[PDB]
RNA sequence: AAACUCCAGUUGACACAAAAUAGACUACGAAAGUGGCUUUAACAUAUCUGAACACACAAUAGCUAAGACCCAAACUGGGAUUAGAUACCCCACUAUGCUUAGCCCUAAACCUCAACAGUUAAAUCAACAAAACUGCUCGCCAGAACACUACGAGCCACAGCUUAAAACUCAAA
């Protein structure tokens, strides 16, 4: 069977399975990747929070919490904190453009946990709020 | 934010190649032109900027074409010379 | 033969006569306005 | 002289090309058609360099598109995933 | 020229002949110059009606016995 | 505006030094520019601005292999004036 | 624009060159250039086809005159006394095969 | 003009579904309005999720319904169907068998 | 560094704000302007020209009354900085940007091309800009500066706008 790049649906069944459940009962790993820090929670399907760990909680301070060895590090305190709950396999939810955009997501495996699929939700406007004004360093 | 989850900008991973899906999902958003969107929603560009911006695009893709165009059909006369010498 | 094809439409409409009838009818009932287009621009019907 | 040539219209003409929508109604109730022209992961609508259409239908599609969003018929951050399997008309590869 | 239009919708029917043209024989006969002299003869041999004379040479070109797949 | 024509014819350097290291690395750090660029993962040292802002030196680490080295090479020479316009445009 | 007046018309937007006025435009270009032969005076045939230069050269060489296809150096007519000699003589017909 | 309606009710059960079009009918008519079909489109999720009434829908019943009105009616039953609590949401465009389709020679 | 920790992440509810993609389109309108969806009204004139002042309009900014306030933001405070720091960076927050009823009447309000009708033959043509011209009408211009000024007059404008000089001076501009 052809591999679907495509997001299994919950109405249409489908066979694909990890560990024996479904794809919408996999927890969530939701990155938000800002500028100067990285913040990764954990969740459960049913939204039931299970780990947390932020570029600032591993002990980063100011400028070193924007880099990516920050974010590797929440991502392996993130998926450290997880195993202790039962999670192997994760959806991975990622907010932002950050530079731990890809380095969380790295601690995350090298902590353990299986990423079986990546989705973006970086908020994007339809023109709504107006910007800030450029800098004019 | 009252849209289904996991359909949107969502993609597989196939054996456990995790850097080759995210790959993929930088080149869907970049050519989706949401990566450009959200670098340039950054900071607010005034209206005629903006207006400037765009002709200059779009006139920078119009004379690009044309000229590769233009070396493209010159292209063909080069070739080794059929009457050397003379 | 505008006049005339309005003449015979109308003979189908719904009325307060009708009403009940005709809404039970259209919930038995299913209308289905997807179609697709190919690539050689021929209409494919689901 | 007989031999002599004669003034008609160019007989050899090919006819003018048309698109893949020309002479065929764009309704906001087919969400299936308009699905054919939007980003499968995004549902941002393709422009005319991708989708091939005219002007005129590339306008259509557009209003058609926005009206059965703000309607409730048509779904807006993505392409409902029921029509993910019809066929191709966009000259656009993700290479997925 | 007349046969011109007769060409082009020749071309537009029959298509263009699997035969190869011979530019440098000066009087080189292609098949679709075939379909427009009988053409015209059956024009001033009979009515004047485009479909009836085209249907009508495509017979007498098979009759003859030169190929023409549409 | 006859575009046919057209075409025919310090503490502060320190942080604006910064700033376009941090601007570079975040272009590269995606296929805005382009996929054949994005493919050949380029890492930045640092950015260095003239002194009288006449030219903007962008350090990149280079590899072992030496084809790899011309053709990054011949690529980001070739990808240098669109990362400018990127970077004006994005207005950092 | 120029050679308007002697185009038959456009055949498949090809030009077709009427042959009649040829006839009669050939027919004064020979006679000329007969009778320039006729009086002893130096012809000399131009060309930078590439693809005919070694035949015009023949041809040159054969009816026994003068043939210049290669590339035309600023000054050969308009300076020929410092390029030649004080006492050289000019062309006293060209015929160009390519203009 | 000749109008369509196109209404996304709240997904209930068949006599409830069938009192709510029969209300929504009885306005128009009320209105001025000479009703020419009634089309069910079916049951259906909806696109998006929709607050309405204080209620929010995950599914939705989808009907057109086909009618002629004075422009004056428009208006008046927009409001109407502010209020009905049945409607997820309703909306009048003018008829598109209305519209002409203008024939094209193709591209120049 | 200040600031916040009634903070932050997920989830749900939730605008008098702004309208991704389409738009690589070049449309509508007298101009100014106009790019989320639906509906109702609706885009003058079958010669042309015709006004600083007549009659109706005029981006942004600004001013009266009321209202809304997410975000942005002149000013105003605070944090950080040389050796008189960063006006510039960071944080907070005004007038203002929005709606309603009135003012004000200015723009690189520019295609820096006055409106209509016509021509492509002439030597094409100071230069550059944007090929060169013809007929007809209205408006305007006759060295520089004084001067987008003074005075007079008009204006819901009160050191505001429109119209707009003279003297002295110079051989240039
Ligand atoms: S070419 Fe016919 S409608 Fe597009
Ligand atoms: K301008
Ligand atoms: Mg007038
Ligand atoms: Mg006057
Ligand atoms: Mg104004
Ligand atoms: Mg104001
Ligand atoms: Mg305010
Ligand atoms: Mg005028
Ligand atoms: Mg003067
Ligand atoms: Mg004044």
């Amino acid at each position: 069977t052809k591999f679907s790049i495509y997001p299994p649906i919950p109405g249409e069944e489908s066979s694909l399975r990890w560990a024996g459940k479904k794809f919408e009962e996999i927890p969530i790993a939701h990155i938000k990747a800002s500028h100067n820090n990285t913040q990764i929670q954990v969740v459960s399907a049913s939204n039931e929070p299970l780990a947390f760990a932020s570029c600032g909680t591993e002990g980063f301070r100011n400028a070193k919490k924007g880099t990516g060895i920050a974010a590797q590090t929440a991502g392996i305190a993130a998926a450290a904190r997880a195993k202790q709950k039962g999670v192997i396999h994760i959806r991975v939810v990622v907010k932002g453009l950050g530079p731990g955009r890809l380095s969380a997501m790295h601690g995350l495996i090298m902590g353990g946990l299986e990423v079986i699929s990546i989705t973006d939700n970086t908020p994007i406007p339809h023109n709504g709020c107006r910007p800030r004004k450029a800098r004019k360093l | 934010a009252k849209h289904l989850k996991f359909i949107a900008r969502t993609v597989m991973v196939q054996e456990g190649n995790v850097e080759s899906a995210y790959r993929t999902l930088n080149r869907i958003l970049t050519m989706d032109g949401l990566i450009e969107d959200i670098k340039h929603r950054r900071y607010y560009e005034k209206p005629c900027r903006r207006r400037q911006r765009e002709s200059y695009e779009r006139c920078r893709r119009i004379y690009n074409m044309e000229m590769a165009r233009k070396i493209n059909f010159l292209m063909r006369k080069n070739r080794a010379d059929p009457w050397q010498g003379c | 033969r505008e006049v005339l094809q309005l003449q015979e439409e109308v003979k189908n409409f719904i009325t307060r006569e009708n009403l009940e009838a005709r809404v039970e009818a259209a919930l038995d009932s299913r209308k289905n306005y997807n179609w697709a287009i190919t690539r050689e621009g021929l209409v494919v019907r689901p | 002289n007989e031999d002599l040539p004669i003034s008609m219209e160019n007989p050899y003409k090919e006819p003018l090309k048309k698109c893949i929508l020309c002479g065929k109604h764009v309704d906001y109730k087919n969400v299936q058609l308009l699905s054919q022209f939007v980003s499968p992961f995004t549902g941002c609508i393709y422009g005319r360099h991708i989708t091939g259409l005219c002007g005129k239908k590339q306008k259509e599609i557009t209003k058609a598109i926005k009206r059965a969003q703000i309607m409730g018929f048509m779904p807006v951050t993505y392409k409902d995933p029921a029509y993910l399997k019809d066929p191709k008309v966009c000259n656009i590869r993700y290479r997925e | 020229y007349h046969e011109d239009r007769i060409r082009a919708k020749f071309y537009s029917v029959y298509g263009s002949g699997q035969r190869a043209f011979d530019l440098f024989n000066p009087n080189f006969k292609s098949t679709c110059q075939r379909f427009v002299e009988k053409y015209t003869e059956l024009q001033k041999l009979g009515e004047t009606d485009e479909e009836k004379l085209f249907v009508e040479t495509g017979k007498a070109l098979l009759a003859e016995g030169v190929i023409l797949r549409r | 505006k006859n575009w046919l024509k057209k075409f025919a014819s310090h503490a502060r350097l320190r942080a604006l030094n910064g700033l376009l290291y941090k601007a570079l690395t975040d272009l590269l750090c995606t296929p805005e520019v382009s996929q054949e660029l994005y493919d050949l993962n380029v890492e930045l040292s640092k950015v260095s601005l003239t002194p009288d802002f006449s030219a903007c030196r962008a350090y990149w680490k280079t590899t072992l292999s030496a084809e790899q080295n011309a053709h990054m090479e011949a690529v980001l020479q070739r990808s240098a004036a669109h990362m400018r316009h990127l970077l004006m445009s994005q207005q950092t | 624009r120029f050679m308007e007046p002697y185009i038959f018309g456009s055949r498949l937007d090809h030009d077709i060159i009427d042959l009649e006025q040829t006839a009669t435009h050939l027919q004064l270009a020979l006679n000329f250039t007969a009778h320039m032969a006729y009086r002893k005076g130096i012809i000399l045939f131009i060309s930078r086809n590439r693809q005919f230069s070694y035949l015009i050269e023949n041809m040159a060489r054969d009816c026994g005159e003068y043939a210049h296809t290669r590339y035309f150096r600023g000054g050969m007519l308009t300076n020929a006394r410092l390029l030649f000699g004080p006492t050289v003589r000019l062309p006293d017909l060209i015929i160009f095969l390519h203009t | 003009p000749r109008y369509e309606l196109a209404l996304i009710l709240k997904a209930m059960q068949r006599p409830e579904t069938a009192a709510t079009l029969k209300r929504t009918i009885e306005a128009l008519m009320d209105r001025g309005a000479i009703v020419r079909d009634l089309e069910n489109l079916g049951e259906r999720a909806l696109p998006y999720r929709i607050s309405a009434h204080s209620q929010q829908h995950n599914r939705g019943g989808y009907f057109l319904v086909d009618f002629y009105a004075p422009t004056a009616a428009v208006e008046s039953m927009v409001e109407h169907l502010s209020r009905d609590i049945d409607v997820i949401r309703g909306n009048i465009v003018k008829h598109p068998l209305t519209q002409e389709l203008k024939e094209c020679e193709g591209i120049v």
